[PDB]
């Protein structure tokens, strides 16, 4: 489709909004040009979203909570208000850990307040001290605790951030109280720059006098990889292949010692800019650690991520780099040859939070298919900006998409394949065309590095060459 | 490494040797992990009878509850009616979450929306986000009725639904004649369940207060059914299917059973089926009203006797054999239709499974957890069949059914040493299951982790999970089974004696060891 | 010795270091077995490839066969006629053999009648025996009809059924007019189904050979049903609710379901329901006959087809989603009835569950076997689902059948690696799952034990086993359960997948091992 299909295409689907929430839409949807280098041109982003139209983003509490500080494992992380906000995010996402579950580690564990009527009128900093030696009494071997805020907590005006200095003078033990309202932020962004403003200013700088660590001048850090469906493991490998050694990861399968020893590393890694930039500029700032961008989805993002890492360092790092390559060539080689004449001329349409819309579009290319059309949730304009080098010319781009605009696009776009969260798959699943969550990786993975490519190409040829899109059509009918 | 014809996913990819060795350099090095001896003591430690004791000491902290917000059952009570768009009056996570929760439940499309409120509602209430989002949902989404519910910022902030909903209609952006009932859910109060009794309570007062001067207990010759916060579609479909052989007029209030299955046919249907407003609105002339679910149905009680003057009948939800028959019964006293030939056979049926796996499920000890009345109809089944419920466990229980379902336990032997807990959560329960062993557990998927935490301390302490109940995640397509009338029971029946004999074959499978009991017929 | 408290079965009472001790003493002292590394060593060949070699070289032993004799599914059939006795002229240890097998697996009384022929009826025949069986058992036994079949001792001496039937009631021992059909059903050939095959062509037989005359093809607007050996009450129960939906006026011609599922009120039935003697009178009338399962109907087709005209479909047995679309398309055409709504919405929810699960059912190998139609069927669905069989077996299916299966393999891509075994008893499919290991076996119980073997070897070799068919001995009701048309189809796929989940389960419930992927929602 043209340039003049895609705004037809758009202007139509718009026409049934009421009239200021079309010219607030307007703004949202664009057709991609590659030349336009300033997306604030073309699309508007991180902008409330429309009360009543189903929008598919979240709370700050998800992105905090359920995103940065959940995968820490040694932590125990306190839900301070009702029981619901804490319910549903329990071991929902599948940020991978090692430990003994409720001994060592806590991931998949809710632990929280369970505010009752009583506790919102007579307020709840005496429970929340109840609660944490309670919590020191049952798990001793627990390395901290971090009380995330609901709701309800900045409304009633709690002071937790009094409770956490007070019990950690006491208990000797790192408190971190996080005011990851839901209703401070119209997405899940804002709790991620809550979240690294938390880490910053309550863990981060605790070793800033300690010198007792052996620093060597390979240590880097892998900082907004949350090892999802075991993604960070498949990457450090990948990076200790060529003789680097991962201090920290940030923070799936992370450990709150990690988190402070990573002022001690000369590079930081950052795989997710979107969630942990926050962090990296203020690591740079402080302590003068350089901070890069990788991609490690396909294996040409691959290659070209380690060989700019390799660059970073000296002679050695890229001969390593070098034999790394050559080792996993013949690996994702046969991959291709394999799976790509199954997946050739596809196209896509990819709908995600805030990374892997621009990331995985690499992998689709490698496998020959075509992203005609991608979207975040809760992008700025930087992530358009880095986007809009990935997109081909003439592809839909839409920002907070909402139910009815999808449906639309995807009904007239027509496209092969659909990526997005669980509460648009089974919408996408009973109009015949094949999805795939692009956010848990459909409970499979993972999907970074060499291992991870077999994995992707093998599980998006099962779903768009499976044999169930067939069959919905009735042969009576 | 992978291999083009053998690709490992994340299971058992990370078992190969280079990953064991780089997982061994992290933990050595980074992570400051306790030395392995350490936590071999904290975790025979938490299975000791000394940590039970400070473990039911708890007064502030709730470790894996097993109850989830009002507003989850208020959406699921808006579904239950036809073109009706559940709206919730709050910030937009709570929303994301209830459609990810269902979604993972049902594995069906859930359509909610929110009003997107922020900061600045948090400052200057949230009226404008509710006329804007009324407008909205109206104008693209096209329901014929919006029902509205809160979160706990709404709650908190003190937000008046009916002034800013009358506010909407004056004002132009909604007609007045438009159907947007509104409910009270605060999420710091009750559970999911309590928001469908809320929800459904003031659908029912939007659809009658205004009109019941004209209206006559018998007029229409029909029986209201109220399911209340009810998962399973086989439920809706056997308590419908019961009746229409039974030849009684009914009309099922808040059905979701068509929305929540829709067929795959190409297109996408966002509403489906449900309770129309015709129905909603010639409720008080029905000759009665039955609460299948009457321990989080007592507000709906009491408008329903207050106000459409129907004498409810008390009953007892209809799992078992006992309170099947007395439902029955009831319906047919209410409705004057005998009970037909086609159910005395289901229930000779019944009977028959029932004497024929006694000698499985005869002395077995379970330990359960759910709702109040599902753990109470679970309870009376399994005091029916022989079974020992030694651990009882209701997170959103209340002290009169605590004093319900130990009367039942009382009038059986088999309830002797069952004991029933409120308020407490699933970290009791594993508490409880260590000190006191049962030999299963019913109830939802959050109690796979209690397992694994049995088979850790030894393959003879572990407490096989029976997954019935709400939210079932780790298992497709479970959602579509039954729990209400017999054939809920033969199904229950046929998955509490299958799992008895599924870990009897498991136990006694390892040759010239213990397969000596490896019987063929069992 | 045994605690009051806690009283032990076999098992794990024989698990007790006494008894542990008497048997290593038995086995030392005077046993003579040989040494554990000798057992250990057989073991290890057997599991290997050279032992598949030698195996699948056997010519006239036979291990661990999987099917049946003829009279078992003659007495089947029998069972399927209202009032029907079904007798079984032969040795009375057959007979018993027959019921206990049905016992155990119907768990429901079963009854077959011998004229307990004994040695004295070697050398004579079975002339009186009959005839005194006959008067016997209808003056005990009261039917209004009474089935003969043979054993394989009455085959071998070569008696005359016919004619000893016929001096029978000459010779004043029976009403000449009282229904006696009969067939000769050798157990040495064939297997059950052929036996099932002969009863209904015998018994259709006798009750419309000699009145084919005032027979107009059509005349009753109706469409026979022959379902053929079935062990499956929901087979019955949802063939015939399909054709009421679609309205079509049906006549099952083989209707046992009411007598296997016989309430338990108090009162013994020894007969329920069944085909009518008028129902068989008036099948030549029908508008056609369609064949359920038309592999082991050859006999009857060919009676169908060469006495009642009626052109009989080339239909395939209604398992999956092709096939029964197929069916239900033919059925519609041969009555005229449209297909309606409830039909569509019901294949679209079984694709939305096929959707729902595809990404845990793709490229996983299961092994199979039973019968040839319900193993034909059960291996277009698993290709449908992208599931790959790799061993197909099937004891009893013959050449033509193989070529069918090869032929439907081929078709799909995912036949590739399938391979079809026609005569092959479960030692050749422990071979086979020894040296090509699937995910799955599909089969009766009988596969149970090789799980064991399976296990023996390690557990990252076992094989666990998914039991659809007949007989089932180790899970009590699923006899019950459903395998034709989308709901059977849909029980199939929620059974499968869950046991794929539950494995999954299983594997990575190993704390701090492989605990990582013991994901919630799955
Ligand atoms: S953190 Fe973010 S929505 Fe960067 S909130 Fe979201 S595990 Fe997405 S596109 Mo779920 S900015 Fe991570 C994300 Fe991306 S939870 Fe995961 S998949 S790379
Ligand atoms: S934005 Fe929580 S789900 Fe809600 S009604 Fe309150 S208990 Fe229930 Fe974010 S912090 Fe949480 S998830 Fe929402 S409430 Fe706010
Ligand atoms: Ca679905
Ligand atoms: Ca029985």
């Amino acid at each position: 489709m043209s340039r003049e299909e895609v705004e037809s295409l758009i202007q139509e689907v718009l026409e049934v909004y009421p009239e200021k929430a079309r010219k607030d839409r307007n703004k949202h949807l664009a057709v991609n040009d590659p030349a336009v280098t300033q997306s604030k041109k073309c699309i508007i982003s991180n902008k409330k979203s429309q009360p009543g139209l189903m929008t598919i983003r979240g709370c700050a509490y998800a992105g905090s909570k359920g995103v940065v500080w959940g995968p820490i494992k040694d932590m125990i992380h306190i839900s301070h208000g009702p029981v619901g906000c804490g319910q549903y995010s329990r071991a929902g996402r599948r940020n991978y850990y090692i430990g003994t579950t409720g001994v060592n580690a806590f991931v998949t564990m809710n632990f929280t307040s369970d505010f009752q009527e009583k506790d919102i009128v007579f307020g709840g900093d005496k429970k929340l001290a109840k609660l944490i030696d309670e919590v020191e009494t049952l798990f001793p071997l627990n390395k901290g605790i971090s009380v995330q805020s609901e709701c309800p907590i900045g409304l009633i005006g709690d002071d937790i951030e009094s409770v956490s200095k007070v019990k950690g003078a006491e208990l000797s033990k790192t408190i971190v109280p996080v005011r990851c309202e839901g209703f401070r932020g119209v997405s899940q962004s804002l709790g991620h720059h809550i979240a690294n403003d938390a880490v910053r200013d309550w863990v981060l700088g605790k070793r800033d006098e300690d010198t007792t660590f052996a620093s060597t001048p390979y240590d880097v850090a892998i900082i907004g990889d949350y090892n999802i469906g075991g993604d960070a493991w498949s990457s450090r490998i990948l990076l200790e292949e060529m003789g680097l050694r991962c201090v920290a990861q940030w923070s799936g399968d992370g450990s709150i010692s990690e988190i402070e020893l990573t002022p001690k590393v000369k590079l930081n890694l950052v795989h997710c800019y979107r969630s942990m930039n926050y962090i990296s500029r203020h690591m740079e700032e402080k302590y003068g650690i350089p901070w890069m961008e990788y991609n490690f989805f396909g294996p040409t993002k691959t290659i070209e991520s380690l060989r700019a890492i390799a660059a970073k360092f000296d002679e050695s790092i890229q001969k390593k780099c070098e034999e790394v390559i050559a080792k996993y060539k013949p690996e994702w080689e046969a991959v291709v040859a394999k799976y790509r004449p199954r997946l050739e001329g596809k196209r896509v349409m990819l709908y995600i939070g805030g990374l892997r819309p621009r990331h995985v579009i690499g992998a689709y290319e490698d496998l020959g298919m075509e992203v005609v059309g991608t979207g975040y949730e809760f992008a700025h304009n930087d992530d358009y900006d880095r986007t809009m080098k990935e997109m081909g010319d003439s592809t839909l781009l839409y920002d907070d998409v909402t139910g009815y605009e999808f449906e639309e696009f995807v009904k007239r776009i027509k496209p092969d394949l659909i990526g997005s969260g669980i509460k648009e798959k089974f919408i996408f699943q009973k109009m015949g065309i094949p999805f795939r969550e692009m956010h848990s990786w459909d409970y499979s993975g993972p999907y970074h590095g060499f291992d991870g490519f077999a994995i992707f190409a093998r599980d998006m040829d099962m779903t768009l060459n499976n044999p169930c899109w067939k069959k919905l059509q009735a042969p009576w009918e | 490494s992978q291999q083009v014809d053998k690709i490992k996913a994340s299971y058992p990819l990370f078992l190969d040797q280079d990953y064991k060795d780089m997982l061994a350099k992290k933990r050595d090095g980074f992570e400051e992990k306790y030395p392995q001896d350490k936590i071999d003591e904290v975790f025979q430690w938490t299975t000791t009878k000394e940590y039970q004791e400070l473990n039911f000491q708890r007064e502030a902290l709730t470790v894996n509850p097993a109850k989830a917000c009002q507003p989850l059952g208020a959406v699921l009570c808006a579904l239950g009616f036809e073109k009706t768009m559940p709206y919730v009056h709050g910030s937009q996570g709570c929303v994301a979450y209830f459609r990810s929760y269902f979604n993972r439940h049902f594995r069906e499309p859930v359509s909610c929306v929110s009003d997107s409120m922020t900061e600045d509602a948090a400052v200057f209430g949230g009226q404008q986000n509710m006329k804007d989002g009324l407008q909205n949902c109206k104008a693209t989404y096209k329901p014929d009725m919006i029902a509205v519910s809160t979160t706990c910022m709404a709650e908190v902030i003190g937000d008046d639904l009916n002034a800013f909903i009358n506010n909407s209609k004056k004002e132009g952006f909604i007609p007045d004649e438009f159907p947007v009932p509104f409910a009270h859910t605060p999420s710091f109060v009750g559970s999911h369940v309590t928001g469908w009794d809320n929800m459904f309570e003031g659908i029912a007062r939007y659809f009658t207060l205004k009109s019941m001067d004209d209206k006559v207990v018998g007029s229409n010759k029909k029986i209201n059914i109220v399911p209340g916060f009810e998962t399973y579609l086989g439920n809706f479909r056997v308590i419908k299917r019961m009746l229409s052989e039974m030849g009684v007029g009914y009309s099922l209030l808040s059905d979701p059973e068509e929305v929540l299955d829709t067929p795959a046919d190409g297109q996408f249907r966002m509403y489906a089926g449900g309770t129309t407003q015709e129905e909603m609105k010639d409720a008080p002339n029905a000759l009665n009203t039955v609460l299948l679910q009457p321990w989080h149905l007592e507000k709906t009680k009491k408008f329903v006797e207050g106000t459409w003057k129907h004498e409810v009948p008390k009953l007892n939800i209809p799992m078992g054999l006992d309170w099947t028959d007395e439902f029955l019964m009831k319906v047919s006293e209410i409705s004057g239709q005998p009970i037909p030939a086609s159910l005395t056979k289901e229930r000779g049926r019944l009977v028959d499974m029932m004497t024929d796996s006694h000698t499985w499920l005869h002395g077995k000890r379970f330990a359960l957890w759910g709702d109040p009345d599902f753990v109470m109809g679970l309870v009376k089944f399994l005091l029916e069949l022989g079974c020992e419920p030694v651990h009882i466990l209701c997170h959103n229980g209340n002290k009169r059914w605590k004093k319900a379902v130990d009367a039942i336990l009382a009038a059986s032997p088999y309830g002797k040493n069952a004991t029933v807990y409120i308020g407490k959560d699933l970290w009791h329960l594993r508490s409880l299951v260590f000190t006191d062993k049962p030999d299963f557990m019913i109830g939802n998927s959050y109690g796979k982790f209690i397992q694994r935490d049995t088979l850790h301390k030894g393959k003879e302490f572990e407490v096989p999970l029976i997954r019935i109940g709400f939210p079932i995640f780790d298992r497709h397509h479970l959602h579509r089974s039954t729990t209400l009338g017999y054939e809920g029971a033969m199904q229950i029946l046929t998955t509490l004696v299958n799992s008895i004999l599924e870990r009897l074959d498991e136990e006694t499978r390892g040759m010239q060891a213990t397969d000596y009991n490896h019987d063929l017929v069992r």
